[PDB]
């Protein structure tokens, strides 16, 4: 598959300086201008910078709120552009992406990548396995685990190891803990009863941030 | 700065139903080619901005017919005809006639469809969480519509505040409801000091709050 591919993100202490790199992976990032845009959870789209081509002289630019603190630079070599951030700030917190404009060959953004300026350090998500205490639903039976008090917030994603006719899984979105600045969610699964008898279980599957991922084991009923 | 400006800034829309977003710009961004320097995205949460339309009202690569761009100079419209399901997102307008690159609000459209009240689920502490030093008490939300929904959180009769944390699904794919989480977080000391948990429920499809409860010690 042809995309755009970011890393380099992740936690940052405030004043420390982080590179972003974009990596072009099935096409040619060379006829580009390569731009970078940020989002703050639940925020708008803000424009960072860009670097023009080679035949412009890699002109860089750069958004007048971060101007002193950018060094944007690619390596066609390397079919990869970078963002290269200094003295960081809390509220240079965001989901920064690249975007390709200029080529009529091809047209990306990339996946993005959580920036997190903070002084914490990350911590893993507390996952335990939840046995429902009102009753089951006709026909079918819920079991759900528990995603507690985790940092930062994204990435994380949760899947269970059955899906298909009459399963739905219901995935919520992290929120910060009422006290501690930490995040937690829960995830559910519903399936119907016959597949999901006791002496069955079920494993919840826990990514989060750059560490290993978790997988929990969720007793039916 | 080209300032990009949306409306409205949220719609509700039934399936197989025509939805319109207008998006104005403070400078022209018409082209010497006629064309516009103007593109629309839909941005589902968590993932990258999705090109629909650019140029004013050339449709992008593999973007489904149903979507349309139109407009001229400082006025643009971005036309659904036949609205799906999977249409549910946050639209935004952009113009790339010059840096900074500038973005509208966001309007974000969900899919309209008949009430549907909640059904309810509490779970208690797991036994190996209490074994850690917190007890955190689940109560679930499935299937509701609109959005829009109350969880009250009693211990012991008690309304509990500045102790819980929730957040909500997206639309389901198949009826377009949503569902909702909610957590209370305790001390593992201050859980086993009470009896009866609860969660109460109000929304607009429920004629009398859902409560769901039990009493520590007995799931
Ligand atoms: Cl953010
Ligand atoms: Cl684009
Ligand atoms: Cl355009
Ligand atoms: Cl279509
Ligand atoms: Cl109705």
């Amino acid at each position: 598959e042809v995309q755009l591919v970011e890393s380099g993100g992740g936690l940052v202490q405030p004043g420390g300086s982080l590179k972003l790199s974009c990596a072009a992976s099935g096409f040619t990032l060379s006829g580009s201008n390569v731009h970078w845009v940020r989002q703050a959870s639940g925020k708008g789209l803000e424009w960072v910078g860009r670097i023009k081509r080679n035949a412009e002289s890699d002109a860089t630019a750069y958004a007048a709120s971060m101007r002193g603190r950018l060094t944007i630079s690619r390596d066609d070599s390397k079919n990869t552009a970078f963002l290269q951030m200094n003295s960081l700030k809390s509220d240079d917190t965001a989901m920064y992406y690249c975007v390709i404009r200029g080529d009529v060959y091809n047209r990306q953004w990339g996946q993005g990548t959580l920036v997190t300026v903070s002084s914490a350090s990350p911590t893993s998500p507390k996952v335990f396995p939840l046995s429902l205490c009102s009753t089951q639903p006709d026909g079918n039976v819920v079991i759900a685990c528990l995603v507690q008090g985790f940092f930062p917030q994204e990435p994380l994603s949760v899947t269970w190891s059955e899906s298909g006719q009459g399963v739905t899984a219901r995935n919520f979105p992290p929120s910060q803990d009422a006290s501690g600045d930490l995040y937690t969610t829960s995830s559910q699964l519903t399936l119907p009863a016959t597949q999901c008898l006791a002496g069955k279980s079920v494993t919840c599957h826990v990514k989060h941030y750059t560490n290993p991922s978790q997988d929990v084991t969720v007793p039916c009923p | 700065d080209i300032v990009m400006t949306q409306s409205p800034l949220s719609l509700s829309v039934t399936p197989g139903e025509p939805a319109s977003i207008s998006c104005r710009s403070s400078q022209s961004l018409l082209r010497r080619d006629g064309h516009n320097d103007l593109e629309w995205y839909l941005q589902k949460p968590g993932q990258s901005p999705q090109p629909l339309i650019y140029l004013g009202s050339t449709r992008a690569s593999g973007v489904p017919d149903r979507f349309s761009g139109s407009g001229s100079g400082t006025d643009f419209t971005l036309k659904i005809i036949r609205v799906e399901a999977e249409d549910a997102g946050t639209y935004y307008c952009m113009q790339n006639k010059q840096t900074p690159l500038t973005f509208g609000q966001g309007t974000r459209l969900e899919i309209k469809r008949t009430v549907a009240a909640p059904s309810v689920f509490i779970f208690p502490p797991s036994d190996e969480q209490l074994k850690s030093g917190t007890a955190s008490v689940v109560c679930l939300l499935n299937n509701f519509y609109p959005r829009e929904a109350k969880v009250q959180w009693k211990v012991d009769n008690a309304l509990q505040s500045g102790n819980s944390q929730e957040s909500v699904t997206e639309q389901d794919s198949k009826d377009s409801t949503y569902s909702l989480s909610s957590t209370l977080t305790l001390s593992k000391a201050d859980y086993e000091k009470h009896k009866v948990y609860a969660c109460e429920v109000t929304h607009q499809g429920l004629s009398s709050p859902v409560t769901k409860s039990f009493n520590r010690g007995e799931c």
